[PDB]
Order: C-alpha cells, then structure tokens, then sequence
C-alpha cells in the first residue's frame, strides 16, 4: 500500500535487468562448478556487488505500478483485484471464462 | 591354594588371546587409552578458493551463460 515499497521495487527492476544480464556467467565463475581452482576469488565479487542492491533475487516481480501486497501477476502488470476490475469493464483482449 | 571350599586346579585360564571384535571395542581403549575427535564444519569452504569434484569443466571468461546460448 505504501509509496516507499513501490519506490524500492521500481528502481530494483530496471537495474536488475541492467546489471545482472551482463553478469550471468559471473554467477557460473564464482559459484557453479565451472571453476576448479580457476579464479574463485574477490576480483569478480568486485562486480557482483552491483547486481545486489538491484538484482532478480530482491525483485519479487511485483508492486512496480500497484499498491496491493502479494497476489501479483507480472503478465498483466497488476494484482487479483485489478485483473477482476478490468475484466468487469472489458479493458483486456480475449477475456472470457471456460465452459467445457 | 585353598581346598576346603575351592576346587583344585582350574580350567578357566584358557587361550592366549581375549581380543574383542564380534562385540564392543575402543569405547575408551582396547589395550591402552584412546579418545578420538571429529572436525567437519558445514561444507569444505575452508578457503577463499576451492576445487570442484562434481564439475571439472574449464572456466570461460564470458559474461553470458543461459542467455549466451541462443
């Protein structure tokens, strides 16, 4: 509901995509078994501290536009209640129900 | 040696071994004192740089991995 939880969340998502995309084999180099006495060291954790403040692991793919805690749906940009409000009003393409 | 309530010559002096193996042993020794210790700690992260025994495939100096292979 608060603007501070929306403000944290919005900045994390544009910089998670900026910073981690170009640091996706760094993950392999410093954790996964891809190294075997090769690097495994401080010099690449010099770089993984950037995707940290803003990274997928702190971006719960939610509250980047709406002020509803949990039940978010990243595919609409919305949540439980606002998906239902927009269906009621026909503001979504193809929205019907299953009858089979 | 007593005779008025003890048998003469015993047959409870048998074998030159009495070594235990099919039962309990080394609980505080087995000839002379032992007492062991255990040190393990969570994983073998005891150093700033490890080797891997499940993956031994060579390090690429790349920046893309799953998104690198399209």
């Amino acid at each position: 509901a608060k603007q501070s939880m929306k403000a944290r969340e919005v900045k994390r998502v544009a910089l998670a995509d900026k910073y981690f995309a170009k640091r996706a084999e760094l993950k392999a180099i410093i954790s996964d078994v891809n190294a075997s006495d090769e690097d495994r060291w401080n010099a690449v954790l010099k770089l993984q501290t950037l995707p940290r403040d803003s990274s997928p692991s702190r971006q719960r793919n939610r509250c980047r536009q709406t002020g509803r805690p949990h039940g978010f749906l990243r595919k609409f940009g919305l949540s439980r209640i606002k998906v239902r409000e927009a269906a009621m009003r026909g503001e979504i393409p193809g929205l019907k129900k299953a009858s089979w | 040696m007593k005779k008025d309530i003890h048998p003469k010559y015993e047959e409870i002096t048998a074998s030159c071994s009495c070594g235990n193996v099919m039962k309990i042993r080394s609980t505080v020794g087995h000839d002379l004192n032992l007492d062991v210790c255990s040190k393990c700690h969570p994983f073998f992260t005891g150093k700033q740089r490890d080797v891997a025994t499940g993956g031994r495939v060579d390090r690429f100096n790349k920046r893309f991995n799953i998104p690198g292979s399209k």
